[PDB]
């Protein structure tokens, strides 16, 4: 009860604990991406624009996969696909009422 | 030439107020 | 589709840096003012009773976790759970009302 | 191509009132 | 072609945390 302040301190320190290990993953994306960019430079002098052009793709796509697992941009999309499928199945069950109902 | 994207979110806002005073 | 853009893919870098940047800020924002929140609580916490220092400090606690599931995405995990469920509920209805519009036609 | 990124915006409001004190 | 403008100002902060419980 007084130790644990009603269970509020061990809260304090999940949360501390959460904030920590997120702003430790977010730090080392930071300086894998700036040290992605050097890789891309070095390697820019043997390669054509197409082959250019592929690699820094990779290197972001590998950037941006990371950011958005962290960021929850996407959960954020998957979050969209499925109230897309929910207000869809809402437009069929308004349509086959008035089907139904009215016109059978 | 489009427009660039938005900046970032600012900082949090400051602690509120402190609560009105307790009963006598 | 440019040889100095890289096919867009060097902006695209640039963009991505400024949104790591932007998050990094965000979460180094939280840690500092969750830390600084716990100092506020310490210093109040001598002249409250215990049922005083828990609601003092839940909504110091409430604050933070609120900011934290904003940026890491948890807050639209909660809902995505809640909208899922209300999906496989309305699926139920539609298989029901489809098989009613099939009979009804007799 | 596009511009760079806008500004950092402004800070939040302060936060709500805290509880009413102790007797 | 020029670059476009800068984009807009980011999105305000969030509130600050509670106040204290303030005064006895």
């Amino acid at each position: 009860d007084a130790r644990s302040v009603n269970g509020e301190f061990p809260r304090h320190v999940k949360l501390k604990n959460e904030i920590e290990n997120l702003l430790d993953q977010v730090t080392q994306l930071y300086t894998k991406h700036n040290s992605n960019y050097q890789q891309y430079n070095a390697q820019a002098g043997r390669l054509d624009l197409r082959q250019k052009a592929e690699y820094l793709k990779g290197l972001n796509d590998w950037a941006e996969r990371l950011l958005q697992e962290l960021n929850g941009e996407d959960v954020k999309k998957v979050l969209g696909k499925v109230a897309f499928e929910k207000d869809d199945l809402e437009k069929e069950v308004k349509e086959l009422k008035e089907k139904i109902d009215k016109k059978e | 030439g489009p427009p660039g994207p938005p900046g970032p979110p600012g900082v949090p806002g400051e602690a509120g107020p402190p609560g009105p005073p307790g009963p006598p």
